[PDB]
């Protein structure tokens, strides 16, 4: 009645990028994301990562009030590195890391 | 509310992994807030809140009755043997980033009570409803949809 | 430091 | 090769390990997956048949939400709101129903065994209500005297413990680093000694004493943690961690796929 | 002992007595 | 670029009060006798002995402001690193205590330098948001 | 209770002792028929009734054993001497000066006085299970707490009141932290 | 656990609390400090049992 | 009531050690603490429910129905 | 409702769960607290309206209050608690920490500024992080009692430009002060700028306490056990300082000084020792604690208690009172039977000489309750005289 | 419901205050707040 | 007093308040009930008449 769903806490809306592309104006080669649809355990790993890139000048992402799967988040890179193409960068990364991880726990199980 | 005239109301909730926890695992029922302490003395609300742990883990019930003997450094003592810090405080981890947090949180059981005064009972909005007999003034009363 | 009741094992017994 | 998990202790059904060679977020984002979005099967929706019983329908049907289920084909199960079904199936979800008595002269218990699948499984290994007591009795449902009668019907669905903690296959997580106090997140308050009444973590084994009278390698990060899960038998807790991670796995990889529609 | 000289925690034994002989309703019964 | 101001300061002092990190330092010119220092730092990364000459060196900038701080790369002939210690801040006050005895008073980020001496050395001490630099 | 300055000793001490209170767990666990009940003490001189108007005239003992015998932790509470020989009574027990309300309040000896007015009025309208055998009764706005919970924190007092099984609220893990703001 | 205490009306749960009065067959004395020319009242209310 | 299903902060295994934790203390004469012990919970979350739980519903059965 | 402003024209952001939900620091205008209070609303149907609200009785407008001169609206809460350890010095916040703290005040340029220490560990002082939510322009200045230049106990303020200076951010500052800080962004930028200072200042203040924490806790109020002791000295001086003076009356050698009489000028003369004990004791308590002992920090903050409290809690809790005069004989010649007859002893007319930490003694709680109440009554009045009267 | 049964009344010195003699007799911290503050006390 | 200086007025609500950090000075949350039930009259213009037909 004034609830809403639980899908779309991580389903996508219809017409409606997961993310927002977004330019920031505030800074050059900057720029703001916002992402529907998760919290902090997708964002605030995002964030460190982006911490670890060299490229990388600016990094940091909040939720606004608790009420919604929204947090927003801004980078700003080094001159001619594109933020997006600096989040594959970051993104494909991680899924590295644990598709390090979950095998390299795998064979930690196999030996039980 | 509290068993001390602390009477509270929700202000938000968090589902778990939000809450911070200890090392142990445990997350905090309910989180109230240290200003409520200074000025209004409501030690006794401490030190239940310790004995309640002390018997939450021998097994024993706290014997909260009034003019007796049991002082805190009694039930302090008996709090460390178990294993935890003598005044009941606790390391806690915040629960956003899986951080330690910078100072060390109070924590115990202690009971609760809930009251009658439940919000659905309590709202209610009124635009052009219904006029009184005798001024033509909107009716009065919640559950007649007064102004 | 405590509620203890099961002493009338020990009142029964103590009789 | 990336982080390392010196596994210490299986329980059953408890699993603790040290997280080596790791990043922070990482170590905490991997445990709030376990709790939250690890997608189970809880019964859902009560029809009632008949109740003669003392307790308020939904009181019932409360707890029969909570009484956890086996669940390793899961995966195999797709949700209900995917389901374009008549709203349950053999594809979505599982329908347990139940036959519960009072006959006896005595006071007759109820528990999670007295319940019956009645639905075409394909086989699977999902639903067989969890008894983690050797006696074969389950949970404690209810209690029927002589002559009190209750028969339902329900339905159970997919999901994850954020929908609702019932659908949690996870309980309380352990979670320590640093337990010597080297790294200094944390300034031990004290009336006297940090040392005196502090109890040293069961982890300080693990690593060792502070070696004090030393400099301060300000620039220590977080590695090898101490965490213990625990399930509650939805899963196993090795097959938690993979579903946990997995999971993980699975949902960055979303952003990409998403990013990659520009 | 049966005559020795008694100790606080007795009391809640006088006192249980007292309620089960009378309850708390007392005064309105009577 | 260049030192405003440099000379030799011996730590004649020390006081940590109250404070973890965070000491009160008293430090003086062997160059000339009338020029002074009452200065905090944190001492953990710079921690402390009593009669240190101290050469001080403030080189309102860096290279050989606007500007968000950046992480190093590499082989950035920056400064301070032939010196031990630096920070950033800005004056606050120029006060001249007596005939050419000058101050200043710096705050760095609310960490608190005073200098005294000769205005003759101190001419290079105006306004800027200056570093500092310490070494040995 | 009864002082009594004749006695034995050559001092004075309580009309009650141990044989009494043996009969009295004896007689509450029977539950051959004896019944050495509270009625019995009267009619054997143990204790006296006592009002208002009579108390002008009497002098009385906090804690027997406190008082009585004519003779440390810093964490106890300080308390008077025994200077007082004339005692003529010695309180049951003071803890038994606080009504319905007060003796649920845990350590109302620790509190600010009008917290416990306060708590007074507030278990009042805390809901709980009023009464077993609420299933079938039709009263109107009736509320009843689902998993009721014998509190931790008791009182010696409210065994009696049988709060322990008709409890009014739940032990909760509180953490008194300035978390987020809210 | 119920203990009565009360009646029914109507069938709807009664109770007659304490009230309060002062006692009867009580001499009392009070001032009257107001400028009245009754300087001291003595008083007495007999009731009868 | 009834013994709840699983505990509020932790939710370990309680619908089952309720009458477990019963035949513990008539038939081994045994203290609290040893009782919960060897149930098998060794936090304190859970060492609060089931030993501050009431079993009240064996006060409704009594009724006639 | 008995401020004009305590009726004022909010914006509406339509939310969820169904309370009213609004921002902490007007609470103190309402007298309003979250322990359950509600509150009404109004719409206006007329576009006048609307604007003759937003015009006049929107909050920014309304914050010096017009009755005693100075802002209504301080920065108080567990804020004023959480940002009084931020802008100490021996706080500092590292590079991902102050990186997520600017992201969150809303206003901002995207200028990360100099840390104040790099080499070793590029590193940030919280005085400097606040200063970004302060906007520009901002001077003032403030010199308490030992405020210099230096600063070497860190009194006083000094902000410049939009930068703090030094000093530590406290109520005197960011409360509802004279001139602390809200009073004069208000008169230079006007209130639309201080409106969004107040909501930076909490955004970030609470972030970083959020992940800083902060609690209390028995052990806050567990003093050393020697300076317990000296407490017992001044209980006991105080009835050796009772006790000498007794019998002086009793000797019949007293004088009351020329306009009381014998007994009142006793009375005098007791209850001073008492109350100047009492706090004799509660000034050693509170000057014995730590820096960490979190309510020394809750007063430091003066976000909560005062010295009253914690001495109450610890030290003592001193003499209870009813009509300012002691505990009066009310059986005949003794509070209560317990005691003999003439017995004015501090303990017996009603002193009381533990402290809430360590419990109260049956006479001594009972006396408690008397004054307890006292108030109680005299609040229930004090208001029925006040509405009535204000009205 | 227990202490309603064992409630008193006062209609209506200073009745309202808390004497000596209800040591024991009324409850020294029970009365609701307001208007009866002290003319309703419990047992 | 009770029906000239003060009435039972329209368009209102009442309800318990909460406290909220991430609100603007000047804001209120509205549950977002309540805002379906009060509501103010607006004047069909060139300007509105789009979103206005809207939200009819
Ligand atoms: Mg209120
Ligand atoms: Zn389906
Ligand atoms: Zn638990």
């Amino acid at each position: 009645m004034n609830a809403p769903d639980r899908f779309e806490l991580f389903l996508l809306g219809e017409g409606e990028s997961k993310l927002k592309i977004d330019p920031d104006t505030k800074a050059p080669n900057a720029v703001v994301i916002t992402f529907e649809k998760e919290d902090h355990t997708l964002g605030n790993l995002i964030r460190a990562e982006l911490l670890n890139d060299r490229k990388v000048l600016f990094a940091a992402y909040k939720v606004e009030h608790p009420f919604f799967a929204r947090f927003k988040l801004r980078i700003q890179t080094t001159e001619g590195y594109d933020p997006k193409d600096a989040l594959k960068n970051a993104c494909n990364s991680i899924i590295n890391k644990l598709g390090a991880l979950k095998t390299n726990f795998e064979t930690e199980w196999n030996l039980q | 509310a509290s068993r001390h005239g602390q009477k509270g109301t929700i202000g938000i909730t968090y589902r778990r992994e939000d809450m911070p926890f200890t090392a142990e695992g445990i997350v905090p029922d309910l989180i109230i807030n240290p200003h409520a302490i200074p000025s209004r003395m409501t030690v006794a609300h401490l030190i239940e809140c310790l004995l309640s742990k002390v018997a939450a883990l021998s097994g024993n019930e706290g014997d909260a009755s009034p003019f007796t003997d049991i002082t805190v450094e009694g039930i302090s003592k008996l709090l460390r043997e178990h294993g935890y810090q003598s005044r009941g405080f606790e390391v806690m981890y915040n629960g956003h980033t899986g951080k330690k947090l910078m100072a060390q949180i109070f924590f115990g059981p202690t009971y609760y009570q809930r009251l009658r005064h439940m919000v659905d009972d309590k709202i209610h909005a009124r635009a052009r409803g219904p006029m009184q007999v005798l001024t033509r003034q909107p009716v009065e009363g919640r559950s007649r949809d007064g102004g | 430091f405590i509620k203890r009741d099961r002493m009338r094992r020990n009142f029964l017994r103590m009789r | 090769e990336g982080p390392q998990v010196k596994i210490r202790e299986a329980s059953k059904d408890n699993v603790d390990f040290i997280l080596s060679n790791v990043d922070l977020a990482m170590a905490n984002s991997l445990r709030r997956v376990m709790i939250a979005e690890i997608p189970t099967l809880a019964i859902d929706s009560v029809e009632v048949e008949t109740n003669t019983t003392v307790l308020a329908d939904e009181f019932i049907a409360h707890r029969l939400g909570l009484i956890p289920l086996q669940s390793m084909d899961i995966e195999q199960l797709e949700y209900s709101r995917d389901c374009f079904c008549e709203d349950h199936c053999d594809k979505c979800s599982v329908v347990l129903t139940l036959q519960a008595f009072g006959e006896s002269e005595s006071t007759t218990n109820v528990y999670s065994k007295d319940l019956v699948i009645v639905s075409n499984l394909m086989g699977r290994n999902i639903g067989h209500p969890i008894i983690q007591d050797k006696e074969g009795n389950g949970v404690l449902i209810c209690k029927l005297r002589k002559g009190q009668e209750l028969k339902l019907t329900c339905v159970a669905k997919k999901g994850i413990a954020k929908e609702h903690a019932k659908w949690g296959p996870a309980a309380a997580i352990e979670f320590e680093y640093d337990p010597w106090n080297k790294l200094k997140h944390t300034d031990y308050w004290y009336e006297q000694d940090s040392a005196k009444e502090w109890p040293q973590s069961k982890n300080c084994e693990y690593e060792d004493p502070p070696n004090e009278g030393d400099p301060f390698d300000y620039k220590a990060q977080a590695d090898t943690f101490y965490m213990n899960v625990e399930s509650v038998g939805s899963i196993p807790v090795d097959q938690v961690v993979v579903r946990g991670i997995d999971t993980l796995q699975k949902k960055v990889a979303s952003i990409l796929l998403a990013l990659t529609q520009m | 002992d049966e005559s020795a000289p008694i100790t606080a925690e007795d009391s809640w034994a006088v006192i249980s007595a007292f309620f089960r002989e009378k309850g708390l309703v007392s005064q309105q019964l009577d | 670029s260049n030192t405003l101001f440099d000379d030799i300061f011996q730590v004649s002092e020390v006081d940590p009060g109250r404070y973890n990190k965070v000491c009160r330092i008293e430090a003086a010119s062997t160059t000339q006798d009338q020029c002074k220092l009452t200065l905090d730092i944190n001492v953990e990364l710079f921690p402390v002995a009593a009669q240190d000459s101290l050469t001080v060196t403030i080189a309102s900038s860096l290279n050989l402001a606007t500007r968000s701080w950046r992480p190093p790369q590499a082989g950035d002939r920056s400064l301070a690193d032939d010196y031990d210690y630096v920070m950033y801040g800005t004056a606050y006050k120029f006060e001249e205590v007596s005939k050419d005895l000058i101050a200043v008073y710096y705050s760095f980020g609310g960490l608190l330098m005073r200098l005294e001496g000769n205005y003759r050395n101190l001419n290079n001490l105006k306004q800027e948001n200056a570093y500092l630099l310490i070494r040995r | 209770f009864i002082v009594e300055d004749d006695e034995s000793l050559g001092h004075k001490e309580l009309k009650v002792r141990k044989g009494h209170i043996a009969k009295l767990m004896a007689t509450e666990y029977q539950d051959d028929v004896e019944e050495y009940t509270w009625s019995s003490l009267l009619n054997e001189g143990l204790v006296e009734y006592i009002d208002a108007e009579e108390e002008e005239s009497i002098l009385i003992a906090m804690q027997p054993e406190d008082l009585e015998p004519a003779e440390v932790d810093p964490a106890k509470r300080i308390r008077v001497s025994h200077h007082a020989t004339t005692f003529t009574h010695c309180e049951i027990h003071p803890s038994m000066i606080l009504g319905v309300a007060a003796s649920i309040i845990p350590f109302p000896d620790h509190n600010q006085s009008p917290r416990n007015t306060y708590q007074s009025a507030m278990g009042k309208q805390a809901m709980g299970v009023f009464l077993t055998n609420y299933n079938v009764r039709m009263d109107t706005m009736a509320n009843i707490l689902y998993y009721p919970q014998k509190p931790l924190g008791t009182t010696r007092a409210m065994e009696y009141l049988k709060f322990r099984e008709l409890p009014a609220g739940q032990n909760a893990i509180v953490a008194i932290a300035c978390y987020s703001g809210y | 656990f119920d203990m009565g205490g009360y009646f029914i009306i109507n069938g709807s749960e009664k109770v007659l609390i304490a009230q309060e009065r002062s006692a009867g067959n009580i001499v009392q004395v009070f001032k009257k400090a107001a400028p009245s020319p009754i300087s001291h009242v003595a008083e007495i209310r007999s009731a009868l049992e | 009531m009834i013994v709840p299903v699983r505990c509020f902060s932790c939710g370990k295994v309680v619908g089952d050690k309720w009458e477990s934790y019963l035949n513990l203390l008539q038939e081994d004469e045994l203290d609290e603490g040893t009782a919960l012990s060897r149930l098998g919970l060794k936090r304190y979350c859970c060492r609060r429910m089931i030993l501050t739980h009431v079993d009240l519903i064996e006060k409704f059965l009594r009724y006639n129905p | 409702s008995l401020h004009k402003m305590s009726m004022m024209a909010h914006r509406v952001k339509v939310i969820p769960y169904s309370t009213f939900r609004l921002n902490l620091s007007v609470t103190s205008p309402y007298n309003a607290d979250f322990d359950g209070d509600e509150m009404n609303l109004h719409v206006p149907q007329s576009e006048e309206t609307r604007a003759e609200l937003s015009q006049l009785c929107a909050v920014p407008l309304q914050i010096v209050s017009p009755q005693s001169n100075k802002p209504c609206m301080g920065i108080v809460q567990d804020t004023l608690c959480g940002i009084r350890k931020l802008t100490l010095r021996d706080t500092f916040i590292e590079l991902d920490q102050v990186l997520n703290m600017l992201y969150w005040v809303p206003d901002w340029d995207g200028v990360i500024p100099t840390p104040a220490i790099i080499k070793p560990k590029p590193l940030w002082s919280g005085k400097q992080i606040l200063s970004v939510a302060i906007p520009n322009g901002i001077h003032l200045q403030r010199f308490d009692e030992g405020t210099t230049l230096l600063s070497p106990k860190d009194n006083g303020m000094l902000i410049i430009d939009g930068q703090i200076i030094f000093g530590v951010v406290e109520k005197k500052t960011v409360g509802s002060s004279n001139g602390g800080l809200i009073h004069v962004v208000t008169r230079e930028k006007g209130p639309q700028v201080c409106a969004k200072l107040f909501g930076n200042i909490q955004k970030v203040v609470n972030f970083w306490l959020l992940h800083n924490g902060f609690s209390t806790g028995i052990g806050d109020t567990i003093a050393d056990g020697p300076t317990m002791r000296e407490i017992t000295e001044t209980i006991a001086e105080a009835k050796k300082k009772v006790l000498d003076v007794t019998k002086e009356a009793q000797a019949n050698l007293l004088t009351a000084k020329h306009g009381m009489t014998l007994r009142e000028s006793f009375e005098d003369n007791v209850v001073r020792f008492l109350n100047e004990a009492r706090d004799k004791a509660g000034r050693l308590a509170e000057v014995n604690l730590k820096d960490l002992n979190n309510v020394k920090q809750m007063v430091m903050a003066g976000s909560k208690g005062s010295f009253i409290n914690i001495a109450q809690m610890s030290a003592c809790v001193g003499q209870q009172s009813v009509e300012g005069k002691r505990i009066a004989f009310g059986f005949v010649d003794r509070t209560l039977p317990h005691f003999s007859k003439d017995d004015y002893s501090p303990e017996s007319k009603g002193f009381v000489e533990n402290s809430y930490l360590r419990g109260l003694t049956p006479q001594e709680f009972f006396f408690h309750a008397m004054g307890g109440r006292e108030g109680l009554i005299d609040t229930a009045v004090k208001t029925a005289e006040t509405g009535y009267i204000q009205r | 419901t227990l202490s309603h049964l064992r409630r008193t009344n006062t209609p209506i010195a200073k009745p309202r205050q808390l004497h000596n003699t209800h040591w024991g007799l009324v409850c020294p911290a029970e009365t609701p707040e307001g208007q009866a503050c002290g003319l309703v006390k419990n047992l | 007093r009770g029906n000239l200086m003060g009435k039972r007025v329209d368009f209102s609500a009442r309800t318990v308040i909460s406290g909220d950090p991430n609100l603007e000075l000047d804001q209120v949350g509205v549950p977002k009930s309540i805002a379906k039930t009060l509501t103010y009259p607006e004047v069909v213009t060139p300007y509105n008449i789009d979103r206005l037909t809207q939200l009819v």
